[PDB]
């Protein structure tokens, strides 16, 4: 056969490298889920910054709703106080609007 | 006849080669998500920026006159 | 010239005197409340800009009554 | 002096041909001013005329629609709905009153039936109980028992005698052998 | 001469309609057309005074903010409240800022020992 | 001569100051400035602006969607918070397609407002309820006819027989139980206490008389065949 | 003595002073236009003043910067800065 | 040579003058006919087919090719009688007043028709609430069928009830005849059969104690026939 | 030290390379599911909120952009 | 040594080198995208809007 | 083999200490933007606002449309109790018939 | 007679100046238009940010920012404090 010692050695090689890499490989897990863990809290400081910045869609939409008064008035409504021309009445808010509970608590 | 490991440690190393393939076909796709991703911020630092500069003027302003009313 | 022309001639004469010294008071004070009016209007001419641009947020009966 | 005079005719037929052309150009614009802005524009009120006349006739015939194949349609049917369930009430009523007829018929011949036949031949029933049987031959069994029991008892208690007799007679001859 | 004096007069009385009117226009239309553009800008003024306390009030918070240690204080008092809330002065400014001058004391105790050193 | 024409200009003058206009206060001015006048005026303002709503009418009226955080008519029924945020949402996802933003980035929901509250102020052709009911229930054409008959009273419905006629069918018609599950989607859609109360006591008369009705009917079955076979005995 | 002027010249001469009368009253009103102790004496109302004009007038736009010129300013800046790093890449690869 | 010169140069520029007036004249004629056919055209769109030739104006576009020693006139291309003010432009109007009463006509026939119109809703309006009168009769007979029917079937049960109640009375009248008859009967024979058997238990019992006398008898005739034979 | 041993000692190296091997695979495979169901998912979630983010405040960058000409 | 296993390692190496590349890339990308998200969507976006929205919430409720 | 072997375990080195770095980076970078993000910004939206058009609108449908449509349902509802209540009566006088005629049929 | 022709120029200097009065308000008026419209875009931005605030809560916000704030740079001041001291202290350590 063939001399025993030299595939002995080159086992114990392959041996050594394999161990070598399986902790390298072990390492490479290790780091992949603190990466993920670190994706995952930058996500969610996104979400919160998208909770904050929800506020100006909703004033936006707030507005919209609101200017409805414009139309429901009319141009002799308008002339109050100063404008009074010379010869109480609700003065021209916005279309009222009203709150409710959404946070499902009542 | 044949020793009887070879074949097998075969079959396990073409197997490592298989999934180490599709961890390469992996990162590359997330690459190409995260560059995307990238470039469709491109314009969100830009707002930031504004902002920034904003906040910044508007304090320098407050700092230029008086008016600085104290806090609550 | 008759003693009551005469009389008429100088009352004429002394209130003509007293129109013109009225008249170039109220041209001193009409020209400075002109000149103050000119100064609001230099002084208001920019908003005009910034009210431009800022109408781009709610207008109202510029596009409303534009789909009248 | 010839080619004065030809020139100056040559002048006055072109001036007559410049101020022709001008007046029939003048009147050519009026009377197509005429034709744009009187003529051209009462054509395109008249068309707009005959539209508003078209959309009219479409709207009549389109009620007509609505009238005849809709709404006179939905009166026929409903009268002849309404004629159905007024035969229909006709027959019911007709049928109660055939049904009420035989049944008050039935009951009160019936009722006759007990009144004049059932409730007489029972009050018949009764009085025969009565004066015939009970008052009479029932009595008259009893009265027959009672008079037999009499001449049986009286028989007995005559034959219950002669023994008593003929113990005594004995009982004399018992001392009539001394 | 009398001709002279018809064209005066009639001079004299159209130009009385014309005072009559600027007078007129300078009692009615004016006044209240100063007073109404002043009321405007007074709102005008109202309106950018409120516009400047609010950039006032988020200067304010983002200066407060900008921290990183007042940042980690309110964290932990979170944390804390999570742990137990009724313990308020467990995490409080005041009692930091007393700690931080006890800490001091001990400090300027420690310096005074090390020159007697 | 030239005095005259100074003064014809001067009468222009006076009258041009005569015909000038300066435009009033409009709404929003009016709504922030009383609402930051003064303590009292303040106070006014913001109860008049902003009137919390009874929790329970609320509840009556609007389905609450505390997972997206909405708010919507029980119905369905679109409003102005059905066509402003979807108008909103159409915009956004426009937008996401490269689209530019449009001007004036606030619209005034005019054309929706215009077209009902002119009616209002003035006061297919099914209401919104009976629409939306249409919607709610399946397509089965009897339920359909139903809907079609208590709208307008009788429904026009075509005869199966060979003879394709039109004939009115009423109410009384359809049977019991389809109407009460009629009224019990009614009810549903509409859970003001009320018409509960309506319901319950109508569903508690029908669950006692139509019920004891069916069982003493199938019982009436079975005695009647019970006379059947004595009659047949004798 | 009594002048007797002719009864033409009589009405005209009162029409003198009915004329200075009125305008006496238009330099009144005028000068109320331009008084300036408005609301310094027993009053109420507003003169056409720095009340209302230069004095006010600079007031609003002190605080008119905030909303129009500063925002107009700060992408200005970000163009600058822009056009900055733009230079400072060009200065790197050159 | 003078006045030849001048007058030459002035027929050279009134010749320029000419021939571009008789070019915007040909122009003015060309866009003219276009006209003309689009008016006949939308005339036509209504049924009135205009003759164009009646409104076309013709005008020789040789005409200033003579020769200027002869000379050109309005009266040859519109004689007296014919020209443009004189008969075209009339008929034009002519046109113009016709166009004007068919509109009047068609307003008028437009009127009829809106009348035509509210008569018809009129019309659909009455026969309209004829129909709902109608329903509700159709609804109110559905429902006096109900009523009607239904109460018909009560009176008519009521009258079985009461039929049914009196024909078992009369079947408890029957059966009581007959019991009532045969329990008499059946008495009024037991009562003879019992009469029968006492008469007869009573003779029997008669017999037998007349036997039994005869019995004593001959027990006391054996006692004495004893006694004395002692 | 031994001969019989020695050959023990040849199939252990043999053993320890196929169970080296075995765990290679494994936290390979790990590392790919890790890759694909975990980061991915949290890089598209992050796409979606960085879409809603810029997609809120658009009306800041129409007004800037109206005057700004960026 | 099998010629086989020789080659499965030399796949092995061309393999791992393109992964060490690929996660270099990766590293280059999400260091970028840790700068996008630390410095202008908290840092400049989330900070100055915040201050903005904190700042009107509490200057409206001093003015209930 | 050992080159190949060799040049896969330093490619793995340098794959593990670059993703290591990334790591420490990431958290370093984090924890600034995590420390903000947990305390100020978080929001809660307790109310939605809602016009009073809306409110009043479906008012008047509930009191107009659906209180009327509730009414006729109610006096059609209250007739269809009527029916019913008759169709007692003609049963219980079917049941009446059912079972005297049994009775008579059975006693005779 | 001179009386009138002294009484034409200031009836003349009096008209333009009443015109130019006229041509100031005008431009008067569009400034005010102007500002009016301005008013009423900035109410309605504000209307919008208060409507919102009227409907959110903020659980972090704080209430006595004067205290914080002065805290906040008495703290850095101590730190800085801590700052040279230590810099003292590993300064004659090393030396």
């Amino acid at each position: 056969m063939d001399s025993i010692d030299e595939q002995i050695a080159i086992k114990r090689k392959e041996l050594q490298s394999l161990q070598k890499i399986t902790s390298l490989t072990d390492g490479l897990k290790i780091q992949l889920t603190e990466l993920n863990e670190q994706i995952k809290e930058m996500g969610m400081n996104a979400d919160s910054v998208a909770q904050l910045m929800n506020n100006w869609d909703s004033i936006i939409n707030n507005i919209s709703q609101a200017s409805l008064g414009l139309l429901q008035y009319a141009e002799g409504d308008y002339e109050i106080g100063p404008w009074k021309d010379s010869k109480e009445d609700l003065v021209p808010l916005p279309e009222t609007m009203v709150r409710i509970r959404v946070d499902g608590n009542e | 006849m044949e020793n009887p490991h070879e074949q097998v440690q075969a079959n396990i190393l073409s197997r490592i080669i298989g999934n180490v393939k599709r961890l390469n076909e992996s990162v590359a796709i997330l690459n190409q998500e995260l560059v995307t991703i990238n470039n469709r911020n491109k314009n969100l630092e830009i707002m930031g920026a504004i902002c920034d500069n904003y906040h910044s003027s508007v304090q320098f302003n407050l700092e230029a006159t008086n008016n600085k009313k104290p806090p609550l | 010239i008759s003693t009551t022309d005469k009389y008429f001639i100088e009352q004429r004469n002394i209130v003509l005197q007293e129109i013109n010294e009225t008249m170039n008071s109220i041209l001193n004070g009409l020209n400075g409340l002109n000149i103050s009016l000119e100064s609001s209007i230099a002084v208001g001419r920019e908003f005009q800009s910034v009210s431009d641009l800022w109408k781009t947020l709610y207008d109202g009966l510029e596009s409303l009554s534009d789909e009248a | 002096k010839k080619t004065l005079d030809d020139l100056t005719a040559q002048q006055k037929n072109l001036q007559d041909t410049v101020t022709t052309f001008e007046t029939i150009i003048s009147e050519l614009y009026d009377v197509l001013r005429i034709i744009s802005s009187e003529v051209q524009e009462s054509n395109r009120t008249e068309t707009e005329l005959v539209g508003l006349k078209q959309n009219l006739i479409n709207n009549k015939l389109k009620l007509m629609n609505v009238l005849e194949t809709g709404i006179m349609y939905k009166l026929e049917i409903l009268q002849e709905q309404l004629d159905l369930q007024l035969k229909n009430l006709e027959k019911l009523s007709q049928d109660t009153k055939e049904e009420s007829r035989l049944n008050d018929t039935k009951l009160m011949d019936l009722q006759i039936k007990y009144e004049n036949e059932i409730k007489p031949k029972i009050d018949k029933t009764d009085i025969f109980i009565q004066e015939e049987l009970i008052s009479g031959k029932i009595n008259k069994l009893n009265d027959e028992i009672k008079q037999l029991q009499k001449d049986f008892e009286v028989e007995v208690k005559e034959i219950e005698i002669e023994y008593s007799l003929l113990s005594g007679h004995i009982n004399k001859y018992m001392n009539e052998m001394l | 001469t009398t001709q002279s004096l018809l064209k005066e007069s009639e001079s004299l009385d159209k130009i009385t309609a014309m005072i009559k009117n600027v007078t007129a226009a300078l009692k009615n239309n004016l006044p209240v057309y100063v007073n109404q553009v002043h009321e405007v800008c007074k709102s005008t003024n109202s309106i950018l005074d409120s516009w400047i306390n609010i950039h006032s009030q988020a200067g304010y918070i983002h200066k407060l903010m900008s921290d990183q240690t007042y940042l980690k204080l309110i964290n932990d008092r979170l944390h804390n409240e999570n742990v137990n809330t009724n313990d308020e002065d467990g995490s409080t400014l005041h009692n930091v800022i007393a700690l931080k001058k006890k800490e001091i004391l001990d400090l300027r105790q420690k310096l005074e020992n090390r020159k007697g050193e | 001569e030239s005095l005259d024409r100074c003064i014809d200009d001067i009468n222009r003058a006076v009258d041009s100051m005569s015909t000038l206009y300066f435009k009033p206060p409009g709404i929003f001015h009016n709504a922030i400035l009383q609402g930051a006048s003064n303590k009292a005026s303040i106070r006014k303002d913001i109860t008049r602006l902003i009137k919390d709503c009874n929790h329970d009418e609320a509840y009556l009226l609007f389905k609450v969607n505390p997972e997206k955080q909405s708010v919507s008519r029980r119905d369905g029924k679109e409003g102005v918070f059905d066509y402003v945020i979807k108008r909103d949402t159409d915009m956004k996802r426009n937008r996401r397609l490269g689209r530019p933003g449009e001007k004036p980035i606030i619209h005034v929901p005019k054309e929706v407002y215009l077209n009902k509250d002119r009616l209002d102020l003035n006061n297919n052709s099914s209401s919104g309820t009976f629409k939306a009911l249409s919607a709610v229930f399946k397509d089965d054409p009897q339920i359909q006819r139903l809907l079609y008959a208590l709208e307008n009273g009788s429904v026009l419905m075509e005869e199966e027989s060979n003879n394709q006629r039109r004939k009115t069918i009423f109410v009384e018609d359809f049977p019991t139980d389809l109407i009460l599950k009629v009224m019990a989607e009614v009810t549903d859609l509409w859970p003001l206490t009320e018409f509960k109360q309506d319901y319950d006591q109508l569903y508690h008369n029908y669950e006692q008389l139509s019920s004891k009705l069916r069982f003493i009917k199938k019982e009436v079955l079975l005695q009647d065949d019970r006379l059947k076979t004595m009659s047949q005995y004798h | 003595m009594e002048h007797n002027l002719s009864p033409l010249q009589q009405e005209v001469l009162d029409k003198y002073k009915q004329l200075s009368l009125d305008l006496k009253a238009l330099d009144e009103t005028i000068k109320e236009l331009n008084y300036s102790q408005h609301r310094q004496q027993h009053s109420q109302q507003e003169t056409v003043s720095p009340d209302e004009i230069l004095q006010e007038m600079r007031d609003i736009e002190v605080k008119i910067g905030l909303v129009g010129t500063l925002l107009k300013g700060s992408v200005y800046s970000l163009i600058l800065q822009r056009k900055q790093e733009q230079e400072s890449l060009g200065s790197n690869s050159k | 040579n003078i006045q030849s010169d001048k007058l030459t140069s002035s027929i050279k520029s009134r010749k320029l003058e000419a021939e571009g007036i008789f070019k915007s004249l040909l122009d003015t004629l060309r866009q003219y006919d276009s006209s003309i056919q689009n008016l006949t055209r939308s005339r036509s769109q209504l049924g009135h087919n205009v003759n164009d030739s009646s409104l076309k104006i013709n005008i020789s576009e040789n005409l200033l090719d003579r020769d200027f020693h002869e000379g050109i006139s309005y009266e040859q291309l519109f004689p007296k009688g014919s020209g443009i003010n004189e008969s075209i432009k009339k008929s034009i109007l002519k046109l113009n007043d016709e166009i004007q009463e068919r509109i009047k006509t068609i307003e008028k026939d437009n009127i009829t028709l809106e009348k035509d119109i509210k008569n018809l809703k009129h019309d659909i309006n009455e026969k309209t609430q004829i129909n709902e009168k109608l329903e509700l009769e159709l609804s109110e007979a559905n429902s006096k069928f109900e009523l009607s029917k239904q109460e018909n079937e009560r009176l008519l049960v009521a009258q079985r009830i009461e039929i049914e109640k009196m024909e078992k009375k009369i079947n408890d009248s029957n059966l009581l005849m007959k019991t009532k008859i045969s329990d008499a009967e059946e008495l009024v024979t037991s009562t003879e059969l019992k009469l029968e058997e006492l008469k007869v238990d009573l003779n029997r019992k008669r017999y037998k104690l007349h036997q039994q006398v005869i019995h004593v008898i001959d027990i006391t005739s054996k006692f004495k026939i004893n006694i004395q034979s002692s | 030290m031994d001969s019989a041993s020695k050959e023990e000692t040849l199939e252990k190296l043999d053993q320890e390379i196929t169970v080296n091997l075995q765990k290679i695979d494994s936290n390979l495979s790990f590392c790919f599911h890790k890759i694909t169901q975990d980061i991915i998912p949290h890089v598209a979630t992050y796409s979606e909120i960085c879409e809603r983010i810029m997609d809120s405040t658009e009306w800041l960058g129409t007004m800037f952009q109206e005057t700004g000409l960026v | 040594m099998n010629a086989n296993k020789q080659r499965q390692y030399n796949q092995l190496a061309h393999e791992l080198r393109e992964l060490q590349t690929n996660l270099q890339e990766t590293t280059k990308q999400l260091d970028i995208m840790s700068k996008q998200c630390n410095e202008n969507l908290v840092g400049q976006l989330g900070k100055v809007h915040g201050s903005w929205l904190i700042g009107s919430y509490i200057y409206y409720m001093e003015q209930m | 083999m050992t080159d190949a072997l060799e040049q896969s375990v330093l490619a793995l080195e340098g794959t593990v200490s670059v993703l290591k770095d990334s790591v420490e980076s990431l958290k370093c970078a984090n924890e600034p933007s995590t420390n903000l993000a947990s305390t100020m910004l978080q929001t809660k939206r307790v109310f939605r606002l809602v016009p009073e058009y809306d409110v009043e609108r479906s008012k008047l449908d509930l009191i107009e449309e659906v209180e009327p449509l509730v009414r006729t349902l109610g006096d059609k509802l209250r007739k269809s109790m009527g029916r019913m209540q008759r169709e007692l009566d003609t049963l219980q006088q079917t049941y009446e018939l059912n079972d005297l005629r049994l009775k008579k049929n059975i006693s005779m | 007679n001179t009386i009138q022709q002294l009484l034409l120029p200031k009836i003349r200097e009096l008209s333009d100046s009443i015109i130019t009065l006229d041509s100031n308000f005008t431009r008067l008026n569009f400034i005010h238009e102007s500002l009016a419209d301005l008013n009423e875009s900035l109410g309605s931005l504000l209307y919008g940010i208060m409507s919102n605030s009227w409907c959110v809560e903020f659980s972090q916000a704080p209430h006595d920012i004067q205290d914080d704030l002065i805290a906040i740079k008495q703290l850095k001041s101590l730190e800085d404090e801590k700052n040279n001291l230590v810099m003292e202290l590993s300064n004659m350590e090393r030396g």
